[PDB]
């Protein structure tokens, strides 16, 4: 949810 | 630049507005702590599966047993996370509406009071600070700047001290909960801020880069399309398509190496994010594995501190906004501590009863504030006695006037003073003195409301009858009763747009209910109608006689009766006395008197795309497999984390996160060589199509006539943009935001399959969630616009008085009546207050409701991700994992929304640019139809022609024109004035056909004729030649395409023009360059030079424009000269405006409106008496003078 991913 | 003190900014806060903002900023620093709360619970969360998701594979013996524990512990432990994520919501929603209601509301309150301390400051001012400044400036001033200053005390501080707050409360939880891995992400955040700036570098490269690049092209573009009646006479359209081409040429090879290194870059930064993400992240098992962290503090530090990292960038943009909220208040607060030395807002000074009105001006001195630059006034000295009406008289300078200026105190005067009664102006009230004294001003102005109203801002207290008996006193009362609605009746800039003299008297009669002892009147008379001047001066007149009055006008019927005239001479008072003494006294006054006796939306721009099959396929196939490939990293993630949940026995564990942490970033490079991949494709396939764009758009432009040329709605510059700026945008949809889309589909494609697939009704659970607070997301955005355009619109009403205030001031600040404005003012703003009041209101729940939706939605998330789906076997891994990949598909779903608009302005772009192409002219040079004669020799047929400009079909050059001249004879034309003559050449090349009648040249109509062989023929040299830059061989050379010209042909041709002179001067001779980028030369060269590019042509027809027109002394000579010997062995037609040199003619022709009027030789037209002969005797005339 920041970056990757989540 | 400038800012404020940042306690003088609050000043208007008081009571209820501190308090607002103190339980505002509070409300908001406890919104932003309640986040990184919200992560320090999701470790342990995390904690509690961990230890149950090491027991549970621990055991591999029991397994009901494994049912009582893990399930019990599970029970308490979620349910009491549960219940504290719901007390959380609860908290963010009282607390984010609190924020930014109060916040919101404490704005209003401000501004409120801004705008009118604001509107009344600008009212109190004296009118030697309005002449200084812009009204226009003032006003725009008021209303941009209070609203830069309220979103400077706005809810934007809220969300600053919020941010702050999550910023600090972030970094708290990061370092309590542990110190190392802190600093070691403290590490990577320079190591991420390095690779910004880089990118950033590169970005600045390429814009000035492609200014430079393209400019090449536009340049271009440019002077041929400046050029266009040149290079369509002389049809060298292939050649400057050629050219424009070969820039384009370069263009998109500067473009793909632009796209090669931009993407490199952003790939190169995306691999240093993922690798410094996952080795912090490698650290942390590492530190995890020495048993030293657990798996959830990782989480929890990690998350909560790059939360917090962000908080900054998030927050920095509200500081710029209180920033330059302090600026904007500067220059508005600087108005408002302005104290003036005359006020008129003040009560002060003497009210003195029973005025008589005996008026004096002893030696004042006055300059208006252009300052010492000039002193209109120096000295003076004046008396008006009681009840008499003196009248100021003056050649220039408007140094009359200036003493109706001092005599209201607008200004006060450098030196000396004037005395009305006995006392000084200045002791007396300012309002008084403006109320005892009525003014009648050259220009009247009308405030837009009913007659009565007008009438009525003479005095707030009045009555119809008193209205009534000062318009018939005015003797208006006829005129305006006459008008429909009697004195309701509408008045302004706006509707109702009446005579002079009505507004005049109408003015004349506000002034009168004034009730004035002291009467100025100047040039009020003056800029009227003879008519309507009378009927105002009787009311003039009629306003007098209770009156000491002086009057100032350019009218000497209105002095006489005066009882003393007034002269002045530079300032200074002469002459002063009855007429017939100021007759008597032969002087300035007696002076005077003797001296005065298709939308659309289509694919077939993509069609044109369609050339490259590949570049595409490749890139979508690229951008889908990345799509494929960025939820790999949320199913990473989710088993690095679950794999060290459920690890069970830890000896397998430190194994496993090495490989998981390898892979990590073995998707990461990989993903660098996609994101480079589907960047150079788009963007490759993006500069080519913009080649052909550009270029088909360029060509058909050149394929339009002179017709379509002329036209206004087409300029050079609209063409260049309208040229520039499609190509530019349909390059913008065609390029990364489609790569980019599909790489999102492809993205929430592959995550929510994984999730849906993984989850049972999880992912149907969420999928009911996510929706609704998106929309729900949305749908406040609509409101939040919907607000914004109401408000708008309110104030523009408010501001609209205002303009009509501080506009026609000068005015205002005469009759007073400025409360007036402000209660109209503030009433026109009670409206907008109301409205602020319940913005807030709204802002508040709109938004708290959105923070309380995402908060609540995150305990629904586990509550069913424990409970009914972990009492059955599905596990917390696969539900860390749906989160991620879903949210994250979401969040990229986003960029669809975000990258909405590039294609509805490309569509309007690519509207135009195929349009543009697809018009096709009434005359094309690129039909190879035509006849092409054989016969060498011309003759000129013009026959019954008629003709209208296109452009303007309204006055006719040519009706019924017809000419005829053989071939070998030069045919003068002369006319009267206008392109009459020129027309004549203007159609002989065909820019356009006549409306009616025909023109043959062989005997054959060019209308039915080739158009370019036609125009192949023609020896045309205008006014002005433009000459393109390149050498003056080429500019020569130009005379013919198709072939070559040799070198010792064009010298023949520079020898013909007499042009060798120079060409053999220079040091680069013929291969010197021209056209003002590396040389300079006068108008005889550049002729010259225009006569070699027609002669070298060897036409049979010779066209001569006013060749001569824009030259002198000897230049004409050597000029006319080589035309003379240019001429002779051709057929021309010169229309060249020196009669004396047609002297020697075959045939000259008058025209006369479009008929030839007179014909003949010379001698012949001499011989008969007439225009000709007036042509020639009167030019003559100016030679005669000129001996």
């Amino acid at each position: 949810x920041l970056x990757l991913x989540l | 630049k400038p800012a404020v003190s940042v306690l003088t900014m609050f000043r208007y806060a008081g009571w209820l507005d501190r308090l607002y903002m103190l339980v505002g900023t509070l409300a908001a620093i406890i919104h932003g702590v309640a986040l990184p709360l919200m992560m320090l619970i999701f470790g342990d969360m995390t904690d509690s599966f961990a230890s149950v998701g090491q027991v549970s594979k621990q055991s591999t013996q029991m397994s009901e047993a494994d049912k009582r524990a893990m399930f019990a512990k599970l029970e308490e432990e979620m349910t009491t996370y549960a219940y504290y994520y719901t007390g959380i919501g609860a908290g963010v929603l009282i607390v984010a509406y609190i924020q930014v209601s109060f916040w919101c509301l404490a704005a209003g309150r401000q501004i409120h009071k801004i705008r009118q301390k604001f509107f009344h400051a600008i009212m109190n001012q004296e009118i030697g600070w309005f002449d200084v400044h812009d009204v226009g400036e003032l006003n725009t001033r008021l209303t941009d700047d209070v609203s830069k200053i309220n979103e400077g005390i706005g809810d934007k501080i809220g969300m600053f001290f919020q941010a702050m707050a999550t910023f600090f409360g972030g970094f708290i939880i990061g370092f309590t909960r542990g110190w190392k891995l802190t600093l070691v992400i403290l590490a990577i955040s320079p190591v991420l801020g390095l690779s910004a700036g880089i990118w950033a570098k590169i970005l600045s490269s390429f814009t000035d880069k492609e200014l430079h690049a393209y400019a090449k092209a536009g340049a271009v573009a440019e002077e041929v399309l400046a050029a266009i009646r040149t290079v369509i006479a002389f049809g060298g359209q292939k050649k400057e398509l050629e050219r424009y081409n070969n820039n384009l040429e370069e263009a998109k090879r500067l473009g793909i190496k632009k796209a090669i290194t931009a993407n490199i870059s952003m790939g190169a930064a995306f691999l240093l994010i993922y690798a410094s993400y996952a080795l912090a992240f490698w650290y942390g098992t590492s530190l995890v594995i020495s048993k030293e962290y657990s798996i959830g503090q990782v989480l929890t530090v990690f998350f909560s501190v790059l939360i917090g990292a962000f908080s900054v960038g998030q927050a920095s943009p509200n500081i710029e906004a209180f920033a330059n909220a302090r600026g904007a208040a500067y220059e508005v607060f600087k108005i408002i501590d302005n104290k003036p030395s005359i006020d008129s807002f003040s009560k002060s000074g003497h009210k003195p009863d029973n005025i008589q009105g005996n008026l004096e001006f002893k030696n004042i001195h006055f300059s208006y504030p252009s300052r010492k630059e000039v002193q209109i006034l120096k000295g003076l000295n004046l008396k008006v006695k009681s009840g008499q009406t003196v009248a100021l008289v003056g050649n220039s300078g408007c140094g009359k006037s200036t003493t109706v200026q001092l005599m209201q105190r607008l200004y006060d005067p450098l030196d000396g003073m004037v005395s009305i009664d006995g006392q000084d102006i200045r002791t007396i009230n300012v309002r008084y003195l403006r109320e005892i004294i009525g003014v009648v001003s050259q220009e009247p102005v009308l405030f837009a409301t009913t007659i009565a109203e007008n009438i009525r801002y003479g005095r707030e207290d009045v009555t119809m009858d008193e209205i009534e008996k000062a318009v018939k006193e005015a003797n208006a009362y006829d005129f305006i009763m006459k008008l429909p609605h009697q004195f309701d009746t509408l008045v302004g800039e706006r509707g109702a747009q009446l005579s002079g003299g009505q507004k005049q008297r109408i003015a004349i009669a506000r002034a009168l209910v004034r009730n004035p002892k002291i009467l100025l009147l100047d040039e009020a008379t003056s800029a009227l109608d003879t008519e309507s001047e009378a009927v105002v001066q009787a009311a003039l007149d009629k306003a007098r006689e209770g009156r000491t009055t002086i009057v100032i006008a350019h009218r000497l019927s209105t002095v006489r009766n005066a009882d003393v005239i007034a002269g002045f001479d530079g300032g200074v008072i002469v002459e002063q006395g009855n007429h017939d003494e100021l007759m008597r006294e032969k002087g300035i006054y007696f002076k005077l008197v003797m001296t005065q006796t298709p939308p659309a939306s289509f694919w077939r721009i993509l069609k044109l795309n369609s050339t490259e099959w590949p570049y595409f396929v490749v890139g979508i196939f690229c951008a889908i497999i990345n799509g494929g490939l960025q939820p790999a990293f949320s199913v990473i993630f989710s088993k690095v984390v679950g794999v060290f949940t459920n690890g069970g026995p830890p000896e397998t564990q430190r194994q496993n996160s090495n490989l998981f942490s390898l892979l990590f970033l073995i998707l990461g490079i990989i993903s660098f060589i996609t994101f480079f991949l589907q960047g150079f494709t788009f963007g490759k396939a993006g500069e080519i199509l913009t080649k052909r764009l550009r270029y088909m758009v360029f060509k058909s432009m050149l394929r339009q006539d002179v017709s379509w040329f002329d036209d206004p709605k087409n300029t050079t510059g609209a063409l260049t943009t309208r040229l520039a700026n499609d190509a530019a945008q349909v390059k913008g949809a065609t390029g990364s935001r489609l790569a980019v889309i599909f790489q999102n589909i492809a993205n929430l494609g592959t995550g929510i399959i994984i999730s849906l697939i993984y989850g049972w009704q999880l992912t149907l659970l969420l999928l009911a969630i996510v929706p609704i607070i998106a929309i729900a997301g949305v749908v406040e955005m609509k409101m939040l616009s919907g607000q914004a355009l109401k408000d708008k619109k309110e104030l523009e009403g408010s501001g609209k008085i205002a303009t009509e205030a501080i506009e026609n001031f000068r005015t205002v600040v005469s009759l007073t009546r400025e409360q007036k404005f402000e209660t109209m003012y503030a009433q026109s703003l009670q409206i907008p207050y109301r409205n602020a009041m319940k913005k807030a209101h709204v802002f508040g729940i709109t938004f708290s409701f959105t923070q309380a939706m995402m908060y609540f939605s995150y305990a629904a998330c586990f509550r069913f991700g424990a409970y009914l789906v972990t009492q059955q076997l599905m596990t917390f891994e696969n539900v860390l994992l749906v989160f991620s990949a879903i949210v994250f598909g979401a969040m990229a779903v986003g960029q669809v929304s975000s990258f909405a608009p590039d294609y509805a302005k490309a569509t309007v772009s690519a509207s135009h640019i195929i349009r543009i192409i697809e018009k096709t002219p009434e005359i094309d040079s690129y039909s190879t139809q035509g006849l092409k004669p054989n016969m060498l020799e011309g003759n000129v047929q013009f026959s019954g022609v008629v003709f209208n400009y296109p452009t303007r079909p309204s006055i006719p050059v040519l009706q019924g024109l017809s000419l005829e001249v053989k071939k070998g004879q030069t045919l003068a034309l002369v006319g009267s004035s206008g392109c009459g003559k020129s027309t004549v050449v203007q159609l002989l090349e065909r820019f356009y056909d006549p409306m009616a009648g025909s023109v043959f040249l062989d005997g054959k109509e060019i209308k039915q004729l080739n158009v370019q062989w036609l125009r192949a023929q023609l020896g045309i040299v205008s006014q002005e030649p433009i000459l393109f830059d390149c050498s003056i061989a080429e500019n020569i050379a130009y005379g013919d395409n198709s072939r070559v010209v040799s070198y010792e042909e064009i010298v023949r041709a520079a020898k013909e023009a007499n042009i060798h002179q120079f060409i053999d001067s220079l040091p680069d001779k013929y291969n010197t360059r021209v056209g003002d980028k590396g040389t300079q030369l006068s108008g005889g060269q550049k002729q010259r030079i225009a006569i070699a590019r027609a002669l070298v042509r060897q036409p049979h027809i010779l066209l001569l424009d006013e060749a001569t027109s824009a030259l002198d002394t000897e230049s004409e000579k050597v000029v006319q000269e080589a035309l003379d010997k240019a001429r002779e062995g051709r057929t021309c037609i010169v229309i060249a405006h020196r009669l004396s040199t047609i002297q020697n003619a075959d045939l000259i022709v008058v025209i006369q409106n479009g008929k030839v009027k007179e014909h003949g030789t010379h001698q012949q037209l001499l011989a008969q008496k007439g225009i000709y002969f007036s042509m020639v005797s009167v030019q003559a005339g100016a030679k005669r003078s000129l001996e």
